[PDB]
């Protein structure tokens, strides 16, 4: 199905900080 | 002869009995009528316009369709329709729209429709057709719209494509389409919006493109195109919006892309563009967004930011390499909703300027290395939902004002120097999603407040120095995936409201001083996926946390839980690591682990387990590692460890294990520990053990072996530790072993039974620093090479049966360590009268 023809930019999501496990 | 046709098809586009076109039949015979036709309004009849669209029809498309010569719109649209676009719609030349978007048709475009030159709107995209975009479409100069996107469709742009003078938008994305961009498209002038995102073009942008002045949207975006962005594309006055994102573009920005005065969006993050950010974008009054994030750019942010920047909303340059402090000059930009400064290398305080910035709903500042404290004006971006500061060198309190943001969702504030308590208030930001302050210097008790956060999903406070109870308000955050306490100085018991946590997948507690019993209630935590309790202070049984199959990874090492091993461990077919090891478990270790075809690494050491290893556990084929020294288990070491060809390390010490060495042992080639010691083995040290090739450690001490010891020994090229002390080894040391050239940390043979001479091949051990013969039978001289060894720190030859003038490499080793020997004089010692 369609995509948007021209999206308004969105930010990045950055992460929570893990590597304990 | 139209209404034979109108019903020809009904029968190829509804192969069934149900008709969507139930109207449709020789009994009412009207056929203008009927749902979706429309026929001339002059009284003349025939079909104008067929709209089928959203009728949900799965059949075909027909020749038939071709045959009506006063056709001026056809649209079946948005239906699920199979099958190629026939070419005998070559035929209805009085066509003025087409619409066939939205179904799974296939094949090629024909060819044959660029006869069709009276078009105007053409739209088949959403479909799986597959061919080449054929240079027909240049044929027809009247059409205004072209709608090619989310197919399959491949080859370049046709350059004889610039023919179509009057097209206002060019629509080409979601393809394959290949090759560079052709310079005949500024010949198309009346030309608006063009998009050819999502597709594979490969050339430079041609200059040509800044001859289409009422172009008011560009989209190139996620392509290949390389190069330098043409500086006349500032002559696209009329553009709003331009995006290159996602290409391989080259070369400094282009200067004149602030004469574009109604632009409003402006996108060319992910490049290899370079150079700084033009001073002339700061001007920009009607821009709404400006992203320029990860591009080699370089340079820092000028005072001059922000100079005529009244309407813009993102302003986004994380990974772009700025450098300096954040200007003052920035809160010029008062509509700002937007704000990432991120994965650069910023100096300096956060500017109290900029929470002048009151619309602010994001602001990233993580990854840089400012300095300073956070200040209460924090409270003013009332509207902030993300504010992501980790990776900083911030320090100080963090400040009771952050209270007042009763609309923020996430709260990264991780890898600083922050310090004091976390606010009492904090429960006040009820929108919270996301709390991480890992490795801060943290201290006091975590607030109960934290209970009011319902919408809370991660807490994450690893690495603080809090102290004081968990909060029992805790159990209130429901939505809770992640909670992570860990690394603290928390005390007290886990509280029973944690059962309410029914959907938390990991739970990290350990290092800290946690006390009691779990409670019972912690069954009900039938999500978990990671559990780590290690470290603490925790008695009673560990059957509460067996509730949850699917466990990932299982640790509590170190703590005082008692009683048996849950069977219904064996639940978690995917548990990779287990360890229960220094506690006070008891029973015997559980067959079910057999299940556990995802078990590499088990630990169990240090408990009061009894009985023997399960046969079962031969299930588990990726084990690499076990460990259970210190356990009270009994009977022989299982021929059947032999069929874990993966294990490495098989730690079996400080048990009851009492008979003979299995040869099956010696097929797990990987092996690089072997240690069995404080057992009660028996019998002989088979030949087969040189099949260890890669063994690193030997230690076979405080068992009961006997014999000879076997001359493949030498075989183990990489053993840097060999201890087979206090056992009753009888032979002479064989001259093979001198071939253990990387023997290090001990070589062990004290308390045993072995005669004869010391061979003069030990003197050969280059890197041994400790040598351990005492308490055997062995006679002659010792060597001398053995008192000169390179490496050498420890020698103790005590209680043997030497005896002669010590070669006079000897001195400075101490009378200890040839006592007992009666009959030995030298150096160290007595003279020889
Ligand atoms: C800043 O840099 C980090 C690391 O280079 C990027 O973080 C990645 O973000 C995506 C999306 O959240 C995750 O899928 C990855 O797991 C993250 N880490 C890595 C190593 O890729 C981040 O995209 C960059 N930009 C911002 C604004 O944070
Ligand atoms: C851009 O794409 C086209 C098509 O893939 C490439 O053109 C090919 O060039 C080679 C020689 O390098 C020829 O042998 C082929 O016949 C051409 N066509 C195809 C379909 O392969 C062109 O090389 C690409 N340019 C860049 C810079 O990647
Ligand atoms: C902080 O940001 C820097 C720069 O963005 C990161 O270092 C590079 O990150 C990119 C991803 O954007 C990788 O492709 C590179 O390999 C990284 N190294 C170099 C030398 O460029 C860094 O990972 C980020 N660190 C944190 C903690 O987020
Ligand atoms: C067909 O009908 C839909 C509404 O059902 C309408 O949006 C569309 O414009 C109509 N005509 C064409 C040619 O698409
Ligand atoms: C079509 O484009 C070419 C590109 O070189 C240009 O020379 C020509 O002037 C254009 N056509 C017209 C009618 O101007
Ligand atoms: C570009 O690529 C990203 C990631 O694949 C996608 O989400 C986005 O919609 C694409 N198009 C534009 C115009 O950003
Ligand atoms: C900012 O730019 C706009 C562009 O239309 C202009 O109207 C306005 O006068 C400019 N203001 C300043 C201070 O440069
Ligand atoms: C934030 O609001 C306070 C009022 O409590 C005000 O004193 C302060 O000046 C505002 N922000 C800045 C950046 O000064
Ligand atoms: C936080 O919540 C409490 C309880 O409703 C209220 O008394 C207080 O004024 C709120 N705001 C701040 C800034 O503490
Ligand atoms: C457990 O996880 C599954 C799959 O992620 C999910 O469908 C289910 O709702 C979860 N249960 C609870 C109590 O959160
Ligand atoms: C904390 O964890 C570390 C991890 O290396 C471990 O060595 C230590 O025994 C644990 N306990 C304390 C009190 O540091
Ligand atoms: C478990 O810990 C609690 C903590 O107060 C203590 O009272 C209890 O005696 C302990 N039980 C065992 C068996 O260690
Ligand atoms: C000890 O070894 C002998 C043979 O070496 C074997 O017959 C015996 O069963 C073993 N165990 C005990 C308890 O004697
Ligand atoms: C082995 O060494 C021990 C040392 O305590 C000794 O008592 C025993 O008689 C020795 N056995 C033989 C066969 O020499
Ligand atoms: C060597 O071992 C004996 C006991 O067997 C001990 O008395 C002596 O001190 C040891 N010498 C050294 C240097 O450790």
């Amino acid at each position: 199905d369609y995509g948007h023809s021209s999206p308004k930019p969105k930010l990045v999501r950055p992460p929570f900080k893990l590597i304990p496990n | 002869l139209q209404t034979l046709l109108e019903v020809k098809k009904s029968l190829v586009t509804n192969p069934q009995e149900d008709d969507p076109l139930r109207q449709w039949n020789s009994d009412n015979i009207n056929y203008c009528s009927w749902t979706g036709v429309t026929c001339d309004n002059t009284g003349l009849f025939r079909v104008i316009a067929l709209n089928l669209t959203g009728l949900g029809l799965t059949g075909s498309i027909s020749p038939w369709f071709g045959r009506f010569d006063n056709l001026i719109h056809l649209d079946l649209s948005s239906n699920n329709l199979v099958g190629p676009i026939p070419t005998a719609l070559s035929n209805l030349t009085s066509l003025e729209s087409l619409f066939l978007f939205s179904n799974q048709l296939t094949g090629e475009i024909p060819s044959q429709l660029g006869s069709l030159v009276n078009i105007r709107s053409l739209r088949i995209g959403d479909n799986e057709l597959v061919g080449d975009i054929p240079e027909t479409l240049g044929n027809l100069v009247n059409l205004q719209m072209l709608a090619l996107a989310s197919c399959r469709l491949t080859g370049p742009i046709p350059s004889q494509l610039g023919r179509l003078v009057r097209v206002q938008s060019l629509i080409l994305q979601d393809n394959y389409l290949e090759g560079p961009i052709p310079a005949e498209l500024g010949n198309c002038s009346d030309l608006t919006v063009f998009t050819a995102a999502e597709n594979m073009l490969n050339g430079t942008i041609p200059a040509e493109l800044g001859r289409l002045e009422n172009l008011e949207i560009l989209n190139l975006a996620n392509n290949s195109l390389t190069g330098e962005i043409p500086s006349q594309l500032g002559e696209m006055s009329q553009l709003q919006y331009l995006s290159l994102m996602a290409n391989q573009l080259q070369g400094l920005i282009p200067k004149s892309l602030a004469d574009l005065g109604n632009l409003q969006t402006l996108d060319l993050s992910a490049n290899n563009l370079t150079g700084e950010i033009p001073e002339e974008f700061w001007n920009m009054s009607q821009l709404l967004d400006l992203v320029l994030a990860n591009n080699h750019l370089s340079g820092s942010l000028p005072k001059s930011i922000c100079s005529n920047n009244t309407n813009l909303e993102q302003l986004v340059l994380s990974g772009t390499q700025l450098s300096g402090e954040i200007p003052v000059e920035l809160s010029k930009c008062q509509s700002l909703k937007q704000l990432d400064l991120s994965n650069n290398s910023l100096a300096g305080s956060i500017p109290e300027a900029l929470f002048e910035l009151v619309e602010l709903t994001d602001l990233y500042l993580h990854n840089n290395t400012l300095e300073g404290t956070l200040s209460p004006s924090i409270s003013n971006l009332t509207n902030l939902q993300w504010l992501v500061l980790y990776h900083n060198n911030l320090e100080g309190k963090l400040p009771k004002e952050i209270s007042a943001l009763r609309k923020l969702e996430v709260l990264f504030l991780y890898e600083n120097r922050f310090s004091g308590e976390i606010p009492q208030e904090i429960g006040n930001c009820t929108s919270l999603k996301m709390i991480d302050m890992f490795g801060n210097h943290f201290e006091g008790e975590i607030p109960p407040s934290i209970g009011r956060l319902k919408e809370l999903n991660l807490l994450h406070l690893r690495q603080n120095e809090l102290v004081g109870g968990l909060p029992a308000s805790l159990g209130n955050c429901h939505q809770l995936n992640i909670l992570d306490l860990a690394d603290n100085q928390l005390s007290g018991s886990i509280p029973s409201s944690f059962g309410f946590l029914k959907g938390l997948e990991q739970l990290m507690l350990y290092n800290n001083s946690l006390q009691g019993n779990l409670p019972d209630s912690l069954i009900s935590l039938r999500n978990l996926t990671r559990i780590n309790l290690s470290h603490n202070r925790l008695n009673g049984t560990i059957h509460p946390l067996c509730g949850s199959s699917s466990y990932l990874s299982f640790d509590v090492t170190n703590n005082g839980f008692e009683d048996e091993i849950p069977l219904e461990l064996g639940n978690s077919q995917n548990l990779d690591r287990l360890r229960l090891g220094k506690n006070q478990l008891t029973g015997k270790i559980p067959w079910t682990l057999g299940k556990i075809r995802e078990l590499s690494l088990l630990d169990m050491s240090s408990n009061a387990l009894t009985g023997t290893i399960p046969l079962q556990l031969v299930l588990c084929k990726k084990l690499t590692h076990i460990d259970l020294n210190n356990n009270f288990l009994s009977g022989p070491i299982p021929p059947w460890l032999g069929k874990l060809s993966q294990l490495g390390e098989l730690k079996l010490s400080s048990n009851q294990f009492v008979e003979s060495l299995p040869t099956e042992l010696f097929n797990c080639t990987k092996l690089l520990v072997l240690s069995l010691d404080g057992n009660s083995l028996n019998g002989s040290i088979p030949q087969e053990i040189g099949n260890l090739g890669a063994l690193n450690v030997l230690n076979l001490d405080k068992n009961q072996f006997s014999g000879s010891l076997p001359q493949a020994m030498g075989k183990l090229s990489k053993l840097y530790e060999l201890r087979l002390s206090r056992n009753s080894l009888t032979g002479e040391i064989p001259v093979e072993i001198g071939q253990l050239q990387d023997l290090q940390s001990a070589l062990d043979l004290s308390y045993n039974n072995f005669t004869g001479d010391i061979p003069s091949t030990i003197g050969t051990l280059s890197k041994l620093e400790t040598l351990d013969l005492s308490h055997n039978q062995l006679t002659g001289e010792v060597p001398g090479s053995v008192g000169d060894m390179k490496s050498l720190g420890y020698l103790n030859v005590s209680f043997n049966n030497l005896g002669g003038k010590l070669k006079k490499q000897f001195s400075r080793w101490p009378a200890d360590s040839f006592l007992g020997n009666t009959g030995l004089c030298g150096s160290p010692l007595s003279r020889c009268n």
